């Protein structure tokens, strides 16, 4: 069984389609696997938790996440890593809000 | 706002230590 994933495929592609203003980035590309190890090796040092879209995808299909709640909740964590370790203003932390209040309509559209 | 020109992460610069 696929779970919630055809599910939240579908909030993914949504979010995949928010869009910056300016250069047409996804505000997704920044969050779709986690930071390298080789790159930001001290980013596991700081972040306790660390979560990206393709964790929470494979995690509807594994059954790891099981409800709705439980992806609101990773992607909370995804938002709240990238709040912590970027600078305000930048183009992560921005793209991080965003998403953020994307997804909150999303969840509050799927628990109305 | 407009993605840092090599893609990178924007980290705190304390964080950069």
């Amino acid at each position: 069984s696929l779970g919630i994933f055809p599910t939240v495929e579908k909030l993914v592609e949504e979010m995949r389609e928010q869009l910056d203003e300016v250069d047409s980035h996804p505000r997704t590309s920044i969050f779709e696997k986690l930071p390298s190890k080789r790159d930001y090796p001290d980013y596991f040092k700081v972040i306790e938790k660390p979560m990206a879209i393709d964790i929470i995808l494979k995690n509807c299909k594994n059954g790891t996440y099981k409800t709705l709640e439980e992806v609101r909740q990773a992607l909370q964590t995804m938002f709240e890593n990238a709040r912590f370790y970027n600078e305000e203003g930048s183009w992560v932390y921005v793209d991080a809000d965003k998403l953020n209040e994307f997804t909150d309509e999303w969840f509050k559209e799927h628990s109305s | 706002t407009a993605r840092k020109s090599t893609g990178g992460k924007a980290p705190r610069k304390q964080l950069a230590y």
